[PDB]
């Protein structure tokens, strides 16, 4: 992901 | 000498103070924090649970839960800790020396106020107490005696009409949609941008973004076309890590869920149609004064632009002959507590406290008789 | 137009009611002029009796509601346990 | 040859069949369902409107709308769907060759009957039709030519004194309080124990809970004291998801709203005072004939204990020299339909159909001077 | 809540 978690 | 204690005890956030002031003494979120890891440095502040502000700053290593969910107290062993922290830590006053004014949402289950009163007397040993409706206090604090109050806090939304000080129980309308349902819808719609907040610690960051950037729009389709036409509504917010997120269109899609609960998979109508039906349930003669004193209150109604939107919707629903006035106090976040204090300071109200000796006569069920 | 009526079963209820009517007419031969007179009277008594029927279908919530209310603004009978609470709105009109 | 069709189509449920039988061929809940979510799976068939029993079967994904509210058709383009479903899916016969007998609650706007006959003629092409009063037929179903019929459908109530078949149009007392208001009040009082049924689908759950467990008590205060003093009026119900709820005091509080409408927020008189006023509004020479032949009818009168309670209330209201006798048939629910199948099957009624020729030569308004 | 809705 972009915010929260990686991906 | 002695003064009554006015504790709002609303869902999500708790407010408390002394009877006869123009501001609540202490406001703290109703969050019970418990450690979800296992400490390795024993003796450096190990406590089985953190409550209130200490459960907000330390949320990085805590699981946080709300004692009240949709206005109903779901965990009484946690409500007891919240009440203990309210009495003995924030105000630092014993309960056995002051009356206590609890407040309840309308159409709440039968055992709620019963257990409230039971805990107030059997544990804290309070001299006197009362259980007032959360909505009626807002009209008191507003400085009026006729009109319909729209109280949308964190767990319950409700529109209650009152005329000449007497409430109309037959036209009370309740809606489970609230501010925590908007937080949850934001936690869903934010994923379309590429953000993931799923942890209870991160729900607090989602709530902070909500009450800082989101705002109700006056024409949702026109604002959608504005956002799709040119990016000029995006704002940058910085998480406690230092990332720079950017929510654009998502500003008004969250508060709009108030007016169209279909976004949340709910069948009921919006807050405007709720107020409209609640008013049209009121006696025809008094409606002329109702439409003039439609008052917003509680936290969730503090959205930028909610006044104009509510006015437009209710005047497009109500006939044109009627005068629509959405009176929005600039301090409606505490109006319930202000009205509770005003009511508790009245000499006439000094006889309406359910006393201990009265409680001993008919058991906790007495609360169902005295309180309206 | 004048009416009187009385009902006396286990109680006395009485209607008394008078209305003035006035208009004007344009003459012809006596015969057709008469049919103007009757057409006016027919319209007038039809409207007066119509007004009375609508009035009895409206008094309960307007006129008869004025003197006394069939039920309180609460729309529920008084709770005689709670009776002090009905003061407090009017306390805040003096506060 | 052809056999006349009878279609009640009252509020809540549509009952239709062929004239000459002793039971309606098809009884189905007169609702219309619109899908609340958008389908994602194709090749399995999707309808934009489920009507009748299909809607109640799939109510979990539908918004359900009743085409009739309080006895007055509110959405005609769904009533046409109801009638089309009745004619083609349940009865399975084209209406273009079958005369039809419809029913109407008394004192309903003239526009309602006018639009009804206009639709029945111009859309379904029926050869001829007739419209009878819904309460008059129910006194034919009991074989009584004279007597006072109290009909209480799910959505409307009316007491009609009928002497020698010619019903007295000056004592027909209307009452908006009926089954649907009793369902709403049952939801509102179930809220007291913590059960919140609010969606349109769950109204059918509470409706079934009422049709099954509720009952009218003889003395309300004594039964209240009994239900307060012990647990012997507790009954358990099993929702269609497996949950088991328990209702006590609410069993008789809900239906008693028929006798004290104050409970429901209605200024009108109860059903016993309504029947007594309907008996008192007519002559004093037939008031006695009406007292001995009081006929109940309609689904809302199927409560266990309503006969004895109504008898007690009426004999307490009426003088002591009049003999009270409540005639409660064992098949009240279909009484209005049965009485229809009699009237249509009469060899002297077939000279009273409004023929299509007669319709076009006189317009719809002819229904206002052919049907009494 | 107990039935319908969580609380
Ligand atoms: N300007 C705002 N925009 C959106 N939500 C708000 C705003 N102000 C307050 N709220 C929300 O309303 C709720 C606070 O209402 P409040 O009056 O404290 O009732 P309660 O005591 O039940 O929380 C919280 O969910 C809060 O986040
Ligand atoms: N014993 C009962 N208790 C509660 N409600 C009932 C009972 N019997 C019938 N009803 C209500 O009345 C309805 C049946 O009414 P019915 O005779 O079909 O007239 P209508 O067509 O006007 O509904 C039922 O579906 C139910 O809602
Ligand atoms: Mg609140
Ligand atoms: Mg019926």
């Amino acid at each position: 992901w972009x915010a929260x978690c990686p991906a | 000498d002695i003064a009554a204690l006015v504790v709002d005890n609303g869902s999500g956030m708790c407010k408390a103070g002394f009877a006869g002031d123009d501001a609540p003494r202490a406001v703290f979120p109703s969050i019970v924090g418990r450690p979800r890891h296992q400490g390795v440095m024993v003796g450096m502040g190990q406590k089985d649970s953190y409550v209130g502000d200490e459960a907000q700053s330390k949320r990085g290593i805590l699981t946080l839960k709300y004692p009240i969910e949709h206005g109903i107290v779901t965990n009484w062993d946690d409500m007891e800790k919240i009440w203990h922290h309210t009495f003995y830590n924030e105000l630092r006053v014993a309960p056995e020396e002051h009356p206590v004014l609890l407040t309840e949402a309308p159409l709440n289950p039968k055992a709620n106020r019963e257990k409230m009163t039971q805990i107030m007397f059997e544990t804290f040993n309070t001299p006197a107490m009362y259980v007032a409706i959360q909505a009626v206090l807002s009209l008191y604090a507003s400085g009026r005696t006729t009109g319909i109050v729209m109280d949308s806090g964190d767990g319950v939304t409700h529109t209650v009409p009152i005329y000449e000080g007497y409430a109309l129980p037959h036209a009370i309308l309740r809606l489970d949609l609230a501010g925590r349902d908007l937080t949850d819808y934001l936690m869903k719609i934010l994923t379309e941008r590429g953000y993931s907040f799923t942890t209870t610690a991160e729900r607090e960051i989602v709530r902070d973004i909500k009450e800082k950037l989101c705002y109700v729009a006056l024409d949702f389709e026109q604002e959608m076309a504005t956002a799709a036409s040119s990016s000029s509504l995006e704002k940058s917010y910085e998480l406690p890590d230092g990332q720079v997120i950017t929510i654009g269109n998502e500003r008004f899609r969250c508060p709009e869920a108030l007016f169209q609960p279909s976004f949340l998979g709910m069948e009921s109508c919006g807050i405007h149609e709720t107020t409209f039906n609640s008013i049209m349930k009121c006696d025809v003669d008094i409606r002329k004064d109702l439409y003039a004193n439609t008052v917003l209150s509680g936290g969730t109604t503090m959205y930028p632009g909610i006044a104009d939107r509510m006015q437009k919707e209710i005047t497009a629903l109500a006939p044109s002959t009627m005068k629509i006035k959405i009176i929005a106090p600039p301090e409606r976040k505490y109006s319930v507590w202000i009205g509770g204090s005003i009511l508790a300071s009245l000499s006439t109200f000094q006889q309406m406290w359910i006393s201990k000796q009265e409680y001993d006569e008919s058991g906790p069920s007495i609360v169902h008789r005295k309180c309206f | 137009l004048k009416i009187q009526v009385h009902y006396y079963e286990d109680g006395n209820v009485q209607l008394v009611s008078h209305k003035d009517v006035q208009d004007s007419v344009t003459v012809s031969n006596e015969v057709q002029t008469t049919k103007e007179f009757i057409k006016i009277i027919e319209s007038a008594e039809n409207e007066y009796q119509t007004a009375i029927s609508e009035n009895y279908q409206t008094m309960s919530d307007t006129t008869f509601k004025a003197l006394r209310r069939q039920l309180p603004v609460t729309r529920t009978k008084i709770d005689w346990n709670k009776i002090l609470s009905y003061k407090i709105g009017k306390e805040m009109q003096n506060a």
